[PDB]
C-alpha cells in the first residue's frame, strides 16, 4: 500500500522542497522538515505566501486544510492536521490548498479504515454495482446491533468485548487433569502491588478447582481477616465490598477473570492443571480495569441513509438457452493453437444440472461465434443457486497423438441475482486466469464475478428475455408445489443408521441416495443424515427441490461439527446454508468459533452473494467478542491482495473497522509495525541482496535505530495474540536469520507489572517470501487433533506454536524458547561410527538437562509428544521430515516445524528414527522389545482410531478450504490420501492392522 | 471371462476413473471391484449427464446384478445385456446404453520392437523431456506474477498522475481567473513589475506541470511495452500446456512395458 514517504523513495531526506498551491493560482516552494506537521506547514505556507502576488485574495489561515495525491491514486483532504508530512503517504512532494467541505471527523475516520484495511474507503463510493452499495448500508444494522449490545450494561459489558473471558467449551474436565488435584483442590496465588515502590506481596491458596473468581476474592479476603476476630456480618460486609471492586488478572499478559465460569474452566488455569504449575494471579481494582477502556462510539456514515410488474420462473414455458457472442484479448499463438471455443456447463454446487454445451470451433484470430446454446433444463427446474460456469479452451490437434484441450480464461455467473431475479439482456465479463495446475476445462468452485483487472480476456453472453423481469418464486408457492407434488420399517432403519456413518467424502451410489429420497421422510429420525440426503436431491427438478425445502424447514438441529460440512462448495443453497448458519448461531461456542475461524472466513467465497446469513453471523460475533475480532480482522486482511475476493472482504472489513471501537487505533499500530518492517525486509531482499549478511545487519541495526521505528515497533499488541503486549525491543537480540529470505529475530521486553511471572521478554520471527497458511492450517488441525486426544484421556503433548498469514507470503511465527533442532543435538555429541553421529547422543543431552528424579517425566513426555506427531504426520501425509524439520525443548516435548517447506519441497510412513527408540526406551539394548516401547506403540494406536473417531471433522475442514486458493487444496481429489491413511473405506481393525503394519515398517521390525 | 474383459481394471481408486470420464460422452463406462475391498463385489460407473454416477453390482448365490431381486450369471452377462439396449429397465432416471467401453490395454501407443530399452531408454527420455518443458513453465508462471503486480504498480501510479494532472491543470485554470483582472488593473498602472511577478510564477507552475506530465507518459511508455510482454507470456503458457499434458501421458503409459515386469525392477534401477 506505500513502500515509502514518497513515491520510488523509502524514506524522505531531512529537508525536502515541498509545491504548495494557493486557492489563487500561485505557487510556493516551501522547504519544511520530513517530520513536520500540517499544522506547521500551513502555518509557515501562509506566512511565505505573503511574499508572492495577490495576497489579499487569501482569508485567514484557519478556512483553509490541504488536500493532495497519495500513492494509492487518491485525493486525499488532509483533515487531520496534527500528522506529519513523512506519514501523508505522498505520490508527489505537493500540497493544494483548499477549503474544507464535508464532515470532518468522517473523512478522519475514512482515513483511518483506509490504512487498517489497505485500500482507500472512497474507491468503495464509485462502484456502479448496486448489491455492493446495499451491502454497505443494509449491514449497518449487524453494527448498530452488536455496538448497542456491548454499550448495554456499561462499563462492564464493554470489558466483557474488549477482554471476553478464554473458557474451555465445558466445565467438565476430564478424570486425567482431575486427578492431579489434590483431593479435588487447586492451589492458587493471588498477588497485589503496593504503591511506593510498585513493591508486591503474594497470598496463596488452596480452593475448590470450581469455584468461581467471585468466590476466589471470597477466600482471599477471607484468608487475610484470620485474626482480625470479623462477625459473620462483618465478614459478609468486606467479602460484599472486595467481590464488587476488584476483579483478577492473569500476571504477565492482559487475560482478566471477568464472568463467573468456574475456575478451571478458563484456559490459563485448565492448562496450569494440566502442566501441573502454579496459576499466578493478581488482583486489580475495576475501577482501573475500566479506566483503559475509552468509551468509544458508532456513527452512522453518509451512505448509509440516501439514495437519489413482474412474473415467476414457474410460468416460463421454455428451456434454457444462452448466447455466446465474442471474446476479447485472448492470449493465444495462432501457429501452435490450431483453434478455439468456449465452454460451458449450468452447475449446482460442483455437479452439473445438466450435460455440458460448447461453442463451434473458431480460428484463435476471430474469437466470435454469436451461438445460441441450448440446455438440457426446463427453466422452472432451475435451481435458485444455479450458476453457468464457462471458459475459453483451445485444442492442439494430432493423428498419432491424441487432442489435446486446454483452458485459457474461465469465468463463472449466477443465474440469479441477489434480488431473486433470472438474468436478461447482453452481458460482458472479464475472465479470470486459470489458476496453477488446474487442467480442468472449467473451474466451479471458483468465484463468481468479472476480473476487475485491464486489458484481460472480456466475453460477452446474452440471456433471454421474457419480455418482462422474472423473478424466483416466493417461499409461498413453493410449499404448496410440494404439497402437489407429494400426492415404519426396520431392516431399512439399520441401512440409514448405517449410512450416517461414513464420512462426507465416501462413495454414495445411486440404489443409496434414492433409497434416501425413499425415506426422506424416515431420516428427520436420524439428523445426520442430512448431508447425503441432500446430495441425494436431483437439484435440476423443481419438484423435488420443492419437497425438500419442507424438510429442511423442519430439520432438527444437528451440532455445529456437522453443520459446518453445509457451508462447503456442495451446498450453495441458500436455505441449506441458512440451516447450516442457525446452527452455529445456537450450538458453536467462541471457543470452537474461534477455533475454526480459518475455515468459516473461507466460505464466505462459496456465498453466492454479498449479504449472507453467514457473514452477518460472524461479523456479529467479530464485533461482540474482540479476541475473535482480532484475527477475523487479520485472516480477511491477509487475503486483500487477492482480487477474485479483495471486494467481498474489503466491504466487510470496511463494516468492521467502522465499528469495533477503539480497538481500530491498536490494529493500526500493528499495521504500521508490520508495514515498517514488511519494508526493511523488502530492501534487505531486493536492494542489499547482494551485500553481505553483515552488511545487511548494518542497514538493519542502523534502519532500528531510527527513532520513527522504534516508536512505531515499540509498544503494540503482538498480533499472534493481542493478550501479549511487545513492549521496548531488545535490539541486542533482534537479527537476520540464515534462510535466503532472511527473516527478522525480533525480540520485545514484555511490559507487564509483573511480566516475571509469566515470560520477561518474548520473541517472534517475521518472515517475507513464503506463503504460511499451509503452516497455519497444519497447526490449527495438530491443535484439533491435541484437543481431541486431551479429552479422551490421552495426554499427547504437541505443540501447536502460533503462526498468522498477515499478506501475501508474509507472517509471523512463535518461537519456542530452550528448544533445538535434533539436527543441532547431533552436533552437540560426537562421531560413533565410521562418519556417523552417535544414535545414543539424544538420549544422554536429554540426561544432563534432566538431572535426578525429573528424568523420568522428560522420558514420559518425550514418549507422549513422539507418538502424537508420529501419527500426526502419518495421517497427514507429513511423513519423510528432516532431522533439522523436528525440534525438542529441554524439557523433553518433540515438535515438528515448517511444514510449508515440506509440501514445498514435494510441489508414506511415519519417522520413528533409532535416536527416539533410545530415548522411549531409556537407552536400552534391542529397544524395540522392551516395556517401554510396548506401551509407546500403544499410545500411538490409541491416537491413530481416536483421530479416525473425528475423521469427518477433519474433513470437513479441509473441504471448506478448497476455494483457499492453496495448491494443496483444489480438488476433494487431494483430500481422499486423509482417506487412505484413516483406512475410512475399511474396518477399526483393518484400519488398525494397517496403522500396525506401517508402524512395524517403520522399524522394520 | 471377467478379468480378460475390456472394461474390468480391478484396483483402481475413484479417483482414478473420475480422471478417466473427464468431460467424456454419456454412455462412457467402467467397472472396478468396490473401493470396499471386498472379494466378489464391484461397482460400475457410467458417465450420465456430466456427472459420474456408480452403481453397486451384488452378488448372492455366484448370481449377479445391482438390485434386490438378482438374476444374472456373470457380470459380462450383465453388462453386455445393457449394451444391447438400455438400462432404463432398472430406473427410468437415466436411460443411456453401455455405449462406450473403456479398456485397459488399448491406446498401448508404443509400436516398434519391444526391446526393453523401450523402458530403460525410451522412458527416461520421455521422462527427461516431461521434467525440462516442467521447469520452463513454473518459470514463466513466476515471471508472469512479478510482471502481474508490476503491472498494477505501474497502472496506480499514472492514475495518480491523473489527479496529480488534474489538480495541476485547475491550478492553471485559477490562476488566469483570479489573476487576469489584476493583470489588467496592473497594465494600466503601469507596473511591469508586479505583472512579471505574476507571469513569473505562472510560467514556474505550468513549467512543472510539464514536468510531470513527461514523467507520466515515460511511465505510459513502460506500461505499455510491460503489458505487452506480459501477453506474450500468457501466449507461451499456453502453447506449452498442451505438449506437456501429451508427453505427461505418454511418460505415463510406458510405464505400461514396465508393468510387462510387474515387479518395478527396471524403474528401480533409475
Ligand atoms: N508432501 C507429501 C507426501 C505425500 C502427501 C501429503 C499430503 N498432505 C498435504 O497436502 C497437507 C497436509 C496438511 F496437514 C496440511 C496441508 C496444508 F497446509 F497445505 F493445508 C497439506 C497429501 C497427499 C500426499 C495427497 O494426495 N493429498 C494431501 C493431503 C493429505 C491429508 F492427509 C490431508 C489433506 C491433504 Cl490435501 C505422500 C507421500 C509422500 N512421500 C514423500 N512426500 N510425500
Amino acid at each position: 500500500p506505500s513502500s515509502g514517504e514518497l513515491w520510488g523513495i523509502h524514506l524522505m531526506p531531512p529537508r525536502i522542497l515541498v509545491e504548495c498551491l494557493l486557492p489563487n493560482g500561485m505557487i510556493v516552494t516551501l522547504e519544511c522538515l520530513r517530520e513536520a506537521t500540517l499544522i506547521t506547514i500551513k502555518h509557515e505556507l501562509f506566512k511565505e505566501a505573503r511574499k508572492y502576488p495577490l495576497h489579499q485574495l487569501l482569508q485567514d489561515e484557519s478556512s483553509y486544510i490541504f488536500v493532495s495525491v497519495t500513492q494509492e491514486a487518491e485525493r486525499e483532504e488532509f483533515f487531520d492536521e496534527t500528522r506529519r508530512l513523512c506519514d501523508l503517504r505522498l505520490f508527489q512532494p505537493f500540497l493544494k490548498v483548499i477549503e474544507p467541505v464535508g464532515n470532518r471527523e468522517e473523512k478522519i475516520l475514512n482515513r483511518e479504515i483506509g490504512f487498517a484495511i489497505g485500500m482507500p474507503v472512497c474507491e468503495f463510493d464509485m462502484v456502479k454495482d448496486p448489491e455492493v452499495q446495499d451491502f454497505r448500508r443494509n449491514i449497518l444494522n449487524v453494527c448498530k446491533e452488536a455496538v448497542d449490545l456491548r454499550d448495554l450494561n456499561s462499563p462492564h459489558s464493554r470489558a466483557m468485548y474488549v477482554y471476553p473471558p478464554n473458557v474451555e467449551s465445558s466445565p467438565e474436565l476430564p478424570k486425567h487433569i482431575y486427578n492431579k488435584l489434590d483431593k479435588g483442590q487447586i492451589i492458587v496465588v493471588i498477588w497485589v502491588i503496593v504503591s511506593p515502590n510498585n513493591d508486591k506481596q503474594k497470598y496463596t491458596l488452596k480452593i475448590n478447582h470450581d469455584c468461581v473468581p467471585e468466590q476466589v476474592i471470597a477466600e482471599a479476603i477471607r484468608k487475610k481477616t484470620r485474626s482480625m476476630l470479623l462477625s459473620s456480618e462483618q465478614l459478609k460486609l468486606c467479602v460484599l465490598e472486595y467481590q464488587g471492586k476488584y476483579i483478577l488478572k492473569v500476571c504477565g499478559c492482559d487475560e482478566y477473570f471477568l464472568e463467573k465460569y468456574p475456575l478451571s474452566q478458563y484456559k490459563y488455569i485448565r492448562s496450569c492443571i494440566m502442566l501441573g504449575r502454579m496459576p499466578n494471579l493478581m488482583l486489580m481494582a475495576k475501577e482501573s480495569l475500566y479506566s483503559q477502556l475509552p468509551m468509544d462510539c458508532f456513527t452512522m456514515p453518509s451512505y448509509s441513509r440516501r439514495i437519489s410488474s413482474t412474473k415467476s420462473l414457474w410460468v416460463i414455458n421454455s428451456a434454457l438457452r444462452i448466447k455466446i457472442l465474442c471474446a476479447t484479448y485472448v492470449n493465444v499463438n495462432i501457429r501452435d493453437i490450431d483453434k478455439i471455443y468456449v465452454r460451458t456447463g449450468i452447475y449446482h454446487g460442483g455437479e452439473p444440472l445438466c450435460d455440458n454445451v460448447n461453442t463451434q470451433r473458431v480460428p484463435c484470430s476471430n474469437p466470435r461465434w454469436n451461438e445460441w446454446l441450448n440446455y438440457d433444463i426446463y427453466i422452472p427446474d432451475l435451481p435458485r443457486a444455479a450458476r453457468l460456469c464457462l471458459s475459453i479452451c483451445s485444442v492442439k490437434g494430432r493423428k498419432g497423438a491424441k487432442e489435446e484441450h486446454c483452458p485459457l480464461a474461465w469465468g463463472n455467473i449466477n443465474l440469479f441475482d441477489y434480488t431473486d431475479t433470472l438474468v436478461s439482456g447482453k452481458m460482458a465479463l472479464n475472465l479470470w486466469p486459470v489458476p496453477h495446475g488446474l487442467e480442468d476445462l472449467l473451474n466451479p468452485i471458483g468465484v463468481t464475478g468479472s476480473n476487475p483487472n485491464k486489458e484481460t480476456p472480456c466475453l460477452e453472453l446474452e440471456f433471454d428475455w421474457f419480455s418482462s423481469v422474472v423473478k424466483f418464486p416466493d417461499m409461498s408457492v413453493i410449499e404448496e408445489h410440494a404439497n402437489w407434488s407429494v400426492s415404519l420399517r426396520e431392516n431399512d432403519k439399520e441401512q440409514l443408521k448405517a449410512i450416517s456413518t461414513r464420512d462426507p467424502l465416501s462413495e454414495i451410489t445411486e440404489q443409496e441416495k434414492d433409497f434416501l429420497w425413499s425415506h426422506r421422510h424416515y431420516c428427520v429420525t436420524i439428523p445426520e443424515i442430512l448431508p447425503k440426503l441432500l446430495l441425494s436431491v436431483k437439484w435440476n427438478s423443481r419438484d423435488e427441490v420443492a419437497q425438500m425445502y419442507c424438510l429442511v424447514k423442519d430439520w432438527p438441529p444437528i451440532k455445529p461439527e456437522q453443520a459446518m460440512e453445509l457451508l462447503d462448495c456442495n451446498y450453495p443453497d441458500p436455505m441449506v446454508r441458512g440451516f447450516a448458519v442457525r446452527c452455529l448461531e445456537k450450538y458453536l461456542t467462541d471457543d470452537k468459533l474461534s477455533q475454526y475461524l480459518i475455515q468459516l472466513v473461507q466460505v464466505l467465497k462459496y456465498e453466492q452473494y454479498l449479504d449472507n446469513l453467514l457473514v452477518r453471523f460472524l461479523l456479529k460475533k467479530a464485533l461482540t467478542n474482540q479476541r475473535i475480532g482480532h484475527f477475523f480482522f487479520w485472516h480477511l486482511k491477509s487475503e486483500m491482495h487477492n482480487k477474485t475476493v479483495s471486494q467481498r472482504f474489503g466491504l466487510l472489513l470496511e463494516s468492521y473497522c467502522r465499528a469495533c471501537g477503539m480497538y481500530l487505533k491498536h490494529l493500526n499500530r500493528q499495521v504500521e509495525a508490520m508495514e515498517k518492517l514488511i519494508n526493511l525486509t523488502d530492501i534487505l531482499k531486493q536492494e542489499k541482496k547482494d551485500e553481505t549478511q553483515k552488511v545487511q545487519m548494518k542497514f538493519l541495526v542502523e534502519q532500528m535505530r531510527r527513532p520513527d521505528f522504534m516508536d512505531a515497533l515499540q509498544g503494540f499488541l503482538s498480533p499472534l495474540n493481542p493478550a501479549h503486549q511487545l513492549g521496548n525491543l531488545r535490539l541486542e537480540e533482534c537479527r537476520i536469520m540464515s534462510s535466503a529470505k532472511r527473516p527478522l529475530w525480533l525480540n520485545w521486553e514484555n511490559p507487564d507489572i509483573m511480566s516475571e511471572l509469566l515470560f520477561q521478554n518474548n520473541e517472534i520471527i517475521f518472515k517475507n517470501g513464503d506463503d504460511l497458511r499451509q503452516d497455519m492450517l497444519t497447526l490449527q488441525i495438530i491443535r484439533i487433533m491435541e484437543n481431541i486426544w486431551q479429552n479422551q484421556g490421552l495426554d499427547l503433548r504437541m505443540l501447536p506454536y502460533g503462526c498468522l498469514s498477515i499478506g501475501d507470503c508474509v507472517g509471523l511465527i512463535e518461537v519456542v524458547r530452550n528448544s533445538h533442532t535434533i539436527m543441532q543435538i547431533q552436533c552437540k555429541g560426537g562421531l560413533k561410527g565410521a562418519l556417523q553421529f552417535n544414535s545414543h547422543t539424544l538420549h544422554q543431552w536429554l540426561k544432563d538437562k534432566n538431572k535426578g528424579e525429573i528424568y523420568d517425566a522428560a522420558i514420559d513426555l518425550f514418549t507422549r509428544s513422539c507418538a502424537g506427531y508420529c501419527v500426526a504426520t502419518f495421517i497427514l501425509g507429513i511423513g519423510d521430515r528432516h532431522n533439522s524439520n523436528i525440534m525438542v525443548k529441554d524439557d523433553g516435548q518433540l515438535f515438528h516445524i515448517d511444514f510449508g517447506h515440506f509440501l514445498d519441497h514435494k510441489k508414506v510412513p511415519f519417522v520413528l528414527t533409532q535416536d527416539f527408540l533410545i530415548v522411549i526406551s531409556k537407552g536400552a539394548q534391542e529397544c524395540t522389545k522392551t516395556r517401554e516401547f510396548e506401551r509407546f506403540q500403544e499410545m500411538c494406536y490409541k491416537a491413530y482410531l481416536a483421530i479416525r473417531q473425528h475423521a469427518n471433522l477433519f474433513i470437513n475442514l479441509f473441504s471448506m478450504m478448497l476455494g483457499s486458493g492453496m495448491p494443496e487444496l483444489q480438488s476433494f481429489d487431494d483430500i481422499a490420501y486423509i482417506r487412505k491413511t484413516l483406512a475410512l473405506d475399511k474396518t477399526e481393525q483393518e484400519a488398525l492392522e494397517y496403522f500396525m503394519k506401517q508402524m512395524n515398517d517403520a522399524h522394520h521390525g | 471371462s471377467l478379468q480378460d474383459a475390456e472394461w474390468y481394471w480391478g484396483d483402481i481408486s475413484r479417483e482414478e476413473v473420475n480422471e478417466k470420464l473427464r468431460d467424456t460422452a454419456d454412455g462412457t463406462f467402467l467397472v472396478r471391484d468396490a473401493s470396499t475391498k471386498m472379494h466378489g463385489d464391484y461397482t460400475l460407473t457410467l458417465r450420465k449427464g456430466g456427472n459420474n454416477k456408480l452403481i453397486k453390482i451384488f452378488h448372492r448365490d455366484g448370481k449377479y446384478g445391482f438390485s434386490d431381486p438378482l438374476t444374472f450369471s456373470s457380470v459380462v452377462e450383465l453388462i453386455n445385456h445393457y449394451r444391447n439396449e438400455s438400462l432404463a429397465q432398472y430406473n427410468p432416471k437415466l436411460d443411456v446404453k453401455l455405449l462406450y467401453p473403456v479398456s485397459k490395454y488399448q491406446q498401448d501407443q508404443v509400436v516398434k520392437e519391444d526391446n526393453i530399452e523401450a523402458v530403460g531408454k525410451k522412458l527416461h527420455e520421455y521422462n527427461t523431456q516431461f521434467q525440462e518443458k516442467s521447469r520452463e513453465y513454473d518459470r514463466l508462471y513466476e515471471e508472469y506474477t512479478r510482471t502481474s503486480q508490476e503491472i498494477q504498480m505501474k497502472r496506480t501510479a499514472i492514475e495518480a498522475f491523473n489527479e496529480t494532472i488534474k489538480i495541476f491543470e485547475e491550478q492553471c485554470q485559477t490562476q488566469e481567473r483570479y489573476s487576469k483582472e489584476y493583470i489588467e488593473k496592473f497594465k494600466r498602472e503601469g507596473n511591469e513589475k508586479e505583472i512579471q511577478r505574476i507571469m513569473h510564477n505562472y510560467d514556474k507552475l505550468k513549467s512543472r506541470i510539464s514536468e510531470i506530465i513527461d514523467s507520466r507518459r515515460r511511465l505510459e511508455e513502460d506500461l505499455k511495452k510491460q503489458a505487452a510482454e506480459y501477453r506474450e507470456i500468457d501466449k507461451r503458457m499456453n502453447s506449452i500446456k498442451p505438449d506437456l499434458i501429451q508427453l505427461r501421458k505418454t511418460r505415463d503409459q510406458y510405464l505400461m512395458w514396465l508393468t510387462q515386469k510387474g515387479v518395478r525392477q527396471k524403474k528401480l534401477n533409475e
